[PDB]
């Protein structure tokens, strides 16, 4: 169960889309187009997401081995707790190869370029500034 | 007569002293570049031609070392460097004699590389140009 | 034995997301190299080495990436980098497998190229190795 | 194809305005390269395809401009610089078409380039494509 | 009518000498060997220089194109105007490819290289340091 | 009379050991592996070093070449003189790619890594710090 959403600028998910599938283990990734280039920005809404009998897991990598996987959780040194936030918005930069969301209320990211932030990029991050509190944002300036 | 040439892109990082394996293989003529292991072995003798790009990894490292190592020894050394940490080519170019088995790969000798999935900002060239 | 190969410095400032066209043509043996519109148009198909190193404009931008696009896809990426402005080579050597018709060029992808007039400091060279 | 194709790196630092004598000869084919003056003399005519990769020394220097000339004209121009004084490459690739007596060579236009020993980080490599 | 001249350190040129034809409507350009290495100083005298019936423009571009010289006259947002400057000496820099000035008293220039500065070439720019004012100078000092 | 001790991380070598020949001219040398990457420092140790009838010669360069250290003796501006040092222990930095020790009580080197110093060789220079007075320490730090 991996689907991996490639070629995106903007995308806006619910908990249902991304994990379409009966099976509670079910792993959602977005691959970051160009590192050098590219920082994904997440939004996490927690106003009806729940976590009764489902664990949310969220962190990154540079590349698909199974292996690295369990060996970043069982580091569970700096993996995200999305269940565990006191917010209700998570905010979460990711400048790294590969983004992937694992299954054990919606949420949205951005492919912001890094330099040349454009037109729509920054909008949509100058609105997620509506944090409230510490928050990463980046050089395009909006009020 | 013979048509060896390969040309490889680095899909995962790499760090420290390690060989880089390019798995991101673009052309593999006679399949003589092997992205498991990241080496080129020579099967014809001949007079090869080898450049090698290596992006340094932005952000960690301020210095980063890929020598082009024939068998066991360094045949060519780049240097890729910036105090402000940026993306810095460690690249160099030979021309190399061959004869069968020499293991031709370019090797870390120091710092991070840089992974770029299917980009192939780090890449690995090279063809035989002549055979005796 | 076909003999494709081409070399040509960049005569004009480039910017953005445009194709480079390396009009300072010092060699085009075969007329394969169009300056007017930068593209190397393959005609005979074979296995070409391309390298294309492309000067970063000093003064302003800090990031240049030139990437030699294959067609519609990217089958290699450089970045030229430098936080203090200065001026950092976005070079890359590929050997690509071409058919007739296949334009290979070399595509700024978000930096301002410099222009080196006769110097031909940003340049593109390329040549078939192997005909299929 | 007659063989003529060279590698060699740089033993000794050098500076300023002279030519790169590179005395690390790895690959002579031909004895067409000579470490002593540090030029390629062609001698049969034909179109031949040379790198160059340049190291500038850390340390001192910010700027080294290293031009593959060609008898008595510069047939590209490479700038190596870092403001912060690192180690950066003046390299780039050129396919001229020389006839015989040309003496292709790399030239320092200013600034110190690194001498590496036998390391070879500081590279001139060149092979002849065809022999018109 | 367009004459350059492309290799020089130093060239001190009248206002007759530069443009030679009777025809008002004349360019005389200067090539930049170099602007990697070399920044182009210009220097303009009004001791006996006028504009009854001339007009002195002074601008910069990067390749030659007629139609590039019409928009950047279109622009006219900071093409140097000689005959309009109030002081009596002009001091321009010009660190692009080509300088050109176009007509539609003399004065000299200075094919400076940037980072090593020749023994000649800081010591015509230290003469030049005499303007009075702002002024553009280079790394290497001179009393 | 020319022994160069090529690799090594680390030497101690005796006064005897350097010079193991009658003749009073030879010359002991200590190639850098990599200047780009290593930097070598000497410890002289002058408890039982003396020069009745010998001169030590402590100098630097980049090239075999004879006139090259004929011309830098002549220039005798920044050569170490060993034998005139008023601290007992001489500590000396040479980010150069040879040094050599010519004879006209031993003495400890260390290869050090620039960037990236191993263990062993942090630790020996961490010792050498006990020089007491001023010294050059690297990145690397150690009580
Ligand atoms: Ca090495
Ligand atoms: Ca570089
Ligand atoms: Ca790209
Ligand atoms: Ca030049
Ligand atoms: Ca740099
Ligand atoms: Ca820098
Ligand atoms: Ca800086």
């Amino acid at each position: 169960c991996s689907t991996l959403v490639k070629g995106v600028i903007y995308g806006s998910y619910s908990v249902s889309e991304m994990f379409p599938k009966n099976f509670t283990n079910c792993t959602w990734t977005l691959e970051n187009p160009d590192p050098t280039k590219y920082s994904i920005y997440l939004k996490f809404s927690k106003k009806d997401l729940s976590c009764s009998n489902f664990s949310l897991l969220a962190y990154q990598f540079d590349h698909f081995s199974h292996e690295k996987i369990k060996d970043l959780l069982r580091k569970n040194h700096s993996i995200m707790q999305l269940c565990s936030s006191k917010n209700a918005f998570v905010f979460l930069q990711y400048d790294k190869n590969f983004i992937q969301i694992r299954r054990v209320s919606f949420f949205e990211f951005l492919v912001l370029n890094k330099v040349s932030p454009s037109q729509f990029g920054c909008h949509v991050l100058c609105t997620w500034l509506e944090s409230c509190c510490g928050i990463m944002y980046t050089k395009c300036t909006c009020p | 007569v013979p048509k060896i040439a390969f040309y490889a892109g680095l899909k995962r990082q790499h760090e420290g002293y390690e060989v880089l394996k390019f798995d991101d293989v673009v052309t593999n003529l006679g399949n003589h570049y092997d992205p498991t292991t990241g080496k080129f072995t020579c099967s014809i003798p001949g007079i090869y031609f080898f450049t090698y790009h290596v992006l340094m990894r932005g952000g960690d490292g301020t210095s980063m070392w890929a020598d082009l190592c024939k068998n066991n020894q360094v045949r060519a050394s780049a240097i890729a460097q910036d105090a402000d940490q940026n993306y810095d080519y460690a690249s160099n170019s030979v021309v190399l004699h061959l004869e069968p088995g020499d293991e031709v790969y370019i090797k870390l000798d120091g710092g991070k590389a840089h992974g770029g999935n299917n980009n192939k900002y780090s890449t690995f060239s090279g063809f035989i140009i002549y055979a005796d």
